RNA sequence: AAUCCAUGACCAAAGAAUCGUCACAAAUCGAAGCUUACAAAAUGGAGUAAAAUUUUGUUUACUCAGUAAUAUGCUUUGGGUUGAAAGUCUCCCACCAAUUCGUAUGCGGAAAACGUAAUGAGAUUUAAAAAUAAUUGUUUAAAUCAACUCAUUAAGGAGGAUGCCCUUGGGUAUUCUGCUUCUUGACCUGGUACCUCUAUUGCAGGGUACUGGUGUUUUCUUCGGUACUGGAUUCCGUUUGUAUGGAAUCUAAACCAUAGUUAUGACGAUUGCUCUUUCCCGUGCUGGAUCGAGUAACCCAAUGGAGCUUACUAUUCUUGGUCCAUGGAUU
């Protein structure tokens, strides 16, 4: 079906009989022809793709795309009403016939996956005005035309276009004749005088000779739910001023392109993705180092103190005595080194205690102290040898879920959630998770069902059940308030052995500076 | 939501007989009270601790709201609640609060001498406690008995009514509801209307803007009024089920 | 059998969208109001005359549930209409541990019965 | 650094003070009897000055000098009984509780002042008083059934 | 001359956070949001119980989606918002293989009457500041330092010399020779040669290739081309050609801020910071606990972003460093 998807990419390494896998990142893969196929990703991993590939490159032909073809994207419901009214076709072809009808649905969700429309286009500063198609057929648009659009696909010019798009030498012969500004005036103004002396025409006529054919590219994207249109590099800035000289067309950018996919459930490779290498490193790094120099920037009483915050476990410790995680990042080493610390603890005995070359533990303040001393050692030298968090989406299903004293050797899955606040309070990024206990469990059950006061309204001031300490499941990644739905939406990343410890899907959020522990449920997202 | 507990019955002892000009009266002043926007409404009536009680148990509350109120409430869509106030000034002619307590939704009391206010804190299950704002207070509010009334759950009621009779006795009012502030320390303050005339009813804006240039703030009239009066109801309610 | 479903084809030119309250299952009833208010007044300036309310399934009780309000509420002409609505379902069809998601798909028409609602000013 | 005004909402309500007639019990009959009507000898210097003479009387000297600086009525009409009076942030309870303290006119008895809506501007007063004047037909079209 | 202590002068950074409450099927000092309509119960759903009917069929009385929705409620935030909202400062917010600053010019940058780096000099006796465009109460300097202004240094690769760790060798900094980085373009006048239209020619106008010249380019501040960017409906032609084009009627909107039109209110409670008052372990500890005060000043949005300048912090909150400034002590 050659139909578009976006996966996770890994990077194989096999010398000769030895396989290890590691998360690579995200990428969009698609095939042609059966035998062309391409993939597109981030700059920064492509890098490293290009230099693995070219690695073997003994019985296979590789080829650079990073100048010669672009991509631009475009989201919303009208947003092929104006592409459509953009673009025009060279001569008569199925692909834009069925792409007219399409540009009327004026919904993305009603189509179904395949549907990808390729044709030769023509100049965009062909067109004097963004002229609408015809809307006459608009009313008579039934579920028979989708379904037929399934069964009716022009394979071969679609297929054809892709191979030209492909192919060096029609890529070059598309710049054969590329008219001026001054040129397409001149054609402009001696059109003025035609030998049809009773209609106007703005516009000017194709020519079959002194003309470029451009090829155009449209498909669709289940995931992100957009449609991505790809043109090559010289001929994109002509499609991109008549698409953006529609007037309900704004230029969305990377931060509200974040914003987008954040909106839906959405993930994103360099700063919510936790567990891939390039993706966690750089963003543990540049955002460690940006707040720290934003917190050492501020002078004494005049920025929030972690260092010195009351009431935030029960039952304190004298180890940290502020925040238990760190101060500016959601950091998963420490997570996961308690983890592995409290799992150590149940394993020598089945209960816990918490007060009394490296020593036997026999508490969670020396679990504290030993992830204090491995931050303070890596103070100096570089971070995550190996990993801190990986993740398990099918492993579970391929052999089992499978939980000597190194507490950093072996590191600890989680999967992807969204966790959404059921009552009051606001969610922030780099936040903590913490799991409900089991002695306070019909509180927070009645505080989600209902407790209002007797005048009517509902009921907030109450004293909190503050938790313990050793409940550390999870870090909310991209916490911000939705707009969607009217509640505080929080992207975090949880243990499955935690998710199956609990037989409820509640589960606390606090922030890094707030003390308030606030109510929620958590969603598995399949990515 | 708004409530009102201190609508007073034309009526002071048992032997008076209402009339049907006073109950004319008392409905135009609720429907006034109504109009100017309310939603529970408790009617009190007066009676002296040295009057003699009947012993009857149908005939306790000269009142009957489903016979008389019963068509307003299902009219208008107000509600009506039973209210007793004890005007209390020496230890005689009493010793019977389980069989007042029984008819009657809540109970008050109006202690005026030295005794009444020790008596009043010592053994009396009442909810509220009202002053005469109108005359000069008994002896002088002090802490050591308001506190330990307030500690159990009895609060203070301020009759914002009396003010708008006379231009003389506000002095007075003023003078004793300010003492009432001082020693209560602001925690347990229910306010009412003692108002048997509808030209004598006002809306919250202006209650709540002369309670705070009183000496109230601004969170305690609203948080005391509204969730105190709605508590009272609540527990008056369930000691006449229970 | 796995089968899922997207929602019915909606054609709506420029203004039939803005003047139009799609009910959905879980949609308050008070947000529903509000909503319906803010349109009422925003129609003689869009330049239509009526508010359309649009329901299909189990939302259609509290559809006419919010028809019967501003019915008799605010004295308004109200205008009830029943339709049939056209789904498509994706469903899988039987013909290696490969994902449910990614597998062979076969389109299926639903119809269903629906309400459209009317309000005048 | 700014002058900061806030406009008060007052009403005059009149109660049905008759004894010897019986009242029928229902919403917009008392909305009819409560706002029948404003006398005619109904002024803004007339009532200025009454509210001038009431809050003299009942705060003092420097009370009513504080209050009375930027004390103006800027809009009100006597076919509805509705008026706004500008005032400052600082003063607005003391404003507030003169209206609740207003006994009566020097010629009309028997009449309440209701403060309905406070605010910093006068167009969301405007709009809160459309809000109600639209609100209080509704109960008349109901009862005329 | 080295170190320490106290004061004063000058440069640079930031503008503490958390919780709860406020009547009216609507409200508040305000604001936003809870709309891609379905529980596969529409391929004319799945079954149970009774009567009658020679089974079907028909009439009554029920079960199933249960993680179920819960009626003006519910969640969020609101004056420095990128530290100055302030200020008669500048600029972007349509393109233009080019009469359109076709500007490879120290670096970064789309631009900036924009940031910064190395060297030399300067003070109404000067390139220019004073005692014959913006801003600031004082408004650069004029022993040395610090600050302002102006005048030079084009990007990358290769060879030699010097200095440092190091003495196979390699790395960094400076300086000299020198190559690579190539869109047949200041503007304008005259002559010659070729082609097209005005429907024969000499001639009249435009384009291109070449040569010659300062040629009154003294309007030393904008003067080039193209572009219907709100919504509704109707008419007509089409496998003879273009697979889409032609034209018509009516209205007025384009209304958009994780503050939005001068609104950002009222108090209560908790944590944190400065100095002083005392105690304790082990001198000391971003130590703990009381007894207190302070949490300031400059000032406030009206479409959005960047740069610069100017106001701020004396018991009227703070922090870091420097000083060929002085004061005391030791060597
Ligand atoms: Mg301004």
């Amino acid at each position: 079906g050659q139909v578009l998807f976006q996966g996770l990419i890994y990077s194989f390494n096999e010398e000769n009989g030895e396989d290890s896998t590691k998360p690579l990142g995200p990428c969009d893969v698609f095939w042609v022809q059966k035998d062309t196929a391409i993939i597109r990703l981030h700059p920064s991993i492509y890098t490293q793709v290009f230099n693995i590939l070219l690695q073997h490159k003994e019985k296979l032909t590789v080829q650079d795309c990073r100048y010669s073809l672009a991509s631009v994207t475009l989201k919303g419901a009208k947003a092929l009403e104006s592409l459509a009214s953009c673009l025009r076709s060279t001569e008569y072809s199925k692909s834009f016939e069925q792409f007219k009808m399409v540009s009327m649905i004026t919904d993305h969700n009603a189509l179904p996956q395949r549907c990808t429309f390729a044709f030769e286009a023509i100049d965009p500063r062909h067109l004097a005005a963004p002229k609408k198609l015809n809307d006459s057929q608009r009313k008579t648009v039934n579920s028979d035309d989708i379904l037929s659009l399934h069964e009716n696909y022009p394979q071969d010019e679609i297929n054809a276009v892709f191979n030209e798009l492909c192919d060096p030498e029609s890529r070059t012969q598309s710049y054969n004749n590329q008219n001026t500004l001054k040129e397409i005036s001149a054609r402009r103004y001696k059109l003025l005088t035609a030998t049809p002396n009773s209609i106007n025409k703005t516009t000017v006529p194709f020519k079959e000779s002194d003309d470029p054919s451009i090829p155009l590219v449209i498909i669709r994207r289940l995931k992100t739910r957009d449609w991505i249109v790809v043109l090559p590099w010289f001929w994109l800035l002509p499609l991109w001023h008549l698409l953006n000289r529609i007037p309900r067309m704004y230029h969305i950018g990377l931060r509200q392109f974040q914003q987008i996919q954040y909106e839906n459930k959405q993930l994103y490779f360099p700063d919510d993705y936790p567990f891939t290498q390039l993706g966690y490193i750089e963003n543990s790094f540049y955002k460690k180092e940006a707040s720290k120099t934003k917190w050492d920037r501020k002078p004494m009483g005049k920025r929030i103190n972690f260092e010195k915050i009351k009431d935030i476990h029960n039952t304190k410790l004298p180890a940290y005595s502020g925040e238990i995680g760190d101060f500016f990042s959601s950091d998963w080493r420490f997570l996961q080194i308690l983890r592995n610390g409290i799992d150590y603890l149940q394993r020598n005995d089945k209960t816990l205690e918490l007060m009394d070359g490296v020593r036997d533990i026999n508490c969670v303040n020396d679990v504290l102290e030993f992830c204090k001393d491995y931050e303070a050692k890596t103070k100096a030298m570089s971070l995550s040898i190996e990993e801190n968090i990986p993740v398990a989406l099918c492993k579970n299903r391929k052999c089992q879920f499978r939980t000597s004293f190194s507490l950093t050797f072996f590191p600890r899955c989680i999967i992807a959630v969204s966790c959404t606040l059921l009552e009051r309070g606001h969610p922030k990024d780099n936040a903590r998770i913490y799991q409900v206990p089991e002695k306070d469990l019909e509180h927070w059950l009645q505080l989600a069902k209902g407790v209002y006061r007797p005048n009517g309204r509902k009921d907030h001031d109450l004293k909190i059940p503050l938790p313990e300490v050793h409940d550390l499941i999870g870090f909310i990644t991209s916490g911000t308030y939705h707009l969607n739905c009217g509640n505080g939406m929080g992207i975090g990343f949880i243990d499955h052995h935690a998710a199956i410890r609990q037989p409820t899907r509640y589960v606390l959020i606090r922030n890094v500076g707030t003390n308030t522990y606030r109510l929620g449920e958590w969603s598995k997202i399949s990515v | 939501m708004l409530v009102d507990l201190n609508v007073p019955w034309p009526q002071n002892s048992y032997a008076d007989k209402v009339t049907s000009q006073a109950v004319n009266n008392l409905i135009k002043t609720l429907s006034t009270l109504h109009m100017l926007g309310y939603t529970h409404i408790a009617i009190n009536f007066t009676v002296n601790h040295s009057e003699k009680f009947p012993n009857d148990v149908k005939l306790l509350n000269p009142i009957d709201i489903k016979r008389r109120f019963g068509e307003l409430m299902d009219r208008t869509g107000l509600k009506l609640y039973s209210r007793i106030t004890l005007i209390i000034d020496d230890p005689s002619k009493g010793q019977s609060l389980s069989k007042i307590s029984q008819a009657f939704d809540i109970v008050a009391a109006l202690p005026i001498s030295e005794k009444g206010l020790t008596l009043s804190t010592t053994n009396l299950d009442i909810d509220l406690l009202t002053f005469q704002y109108g005359s000069r207070l008994p002896t002088f509010l002090k802490h050591k008995s308001i506190c330990s009334c307030v500690n159990r759950g009895v609060k203070l009621e301020i009759v914002y009514g009396y003010a708008l009779r006379d231009v003389q006795a506000r002095r007075q009012f003023v003078s004793n509801v300010r003492s009432v502030i001082r020693s209560s320390r602001s925690r347990g303050i229910v306010i009412g209307s003692g108002a048997m005339s509808p030209l004598e009813c006002r809306n919250i804006l202006g209650v709540t803007s002369l309670i705070k240039n009183l000496g109230l703030p601004s969170d305690r009239c609203s948080k005391a009024m509204g969730d105190l009066a709605s508590l009272v109801l609540l527990n008056g309610r369930l000691r006449n089920k229970s | 059998k796995r089968v899922t479903k997207h929602p019915s084809l909606k054609t709506l030119t420029h203004k039939q969208i803005h003047t139009t309250i799609f009910v959905k299952s879980t949609t308050p009833y008070v947000s529903a109001l509000k909503r319906i208010n803010k349109f009422l007044d925003s129609v003689h300036k869009q330049g239509s005359s009526y508010v359309a309310v649009l329901g299909m399934g189990k939302a259609v009780e509290k559809t006419l549930a919010l028809g019967c309000h501003f019915q008799d509420q605010k004295n308004k002409k109200i205008e009830v209409y029943t339709k049939t609505i056209e789904v498509l379902d994706e469903v899988i069809t039987e013909g290696s541990d490969v994902e449910d998601d990614d597998k062979e798909t076969q389109l299926k028409k639903r119809a269903v019965s629906g309400v459209e609602l009317r309000i005048y000013v | 650094v700014r002058l900061k005004s806030r406009y008060i909402l007052f009403e005059i309500i009149f109660p049905p003070t008759d004894t010897n007639v019986e009242e029928s019990v229902s919403k917009a009959d008392i909305l009819l009897s409560h706002h029948r009507a404003s006398p005619a000898d109904v002024s803004i210097k007339s009532i200025l000055q009454e509210i001038r003479r009431s809050l003299s009387l009942n705060l003092g000297d420097y009370g009513s000098a504080k209050c009375n600086s930027l004390l103006q009525l800027k809009y009100f009409s006597n076919k509805t009984s509705t008026g706004i009076i500008r005032c400052h942030r600082e003063d607005c309870d003391l404003v507030i509780m003169a209206l609740m303290l207003m006994s009566k006119i020097g010629d009309v008895d028997g009449l309440i002042v209701n403060p309905v809506k406070v605010s910093g501007t006068i167009k969301k007063i405007e709009q809160f008083a459309m809000r109600r004047n639209s609100k209080i037909l509704n109960i008349i079209k109901c009862s005329q059934s």
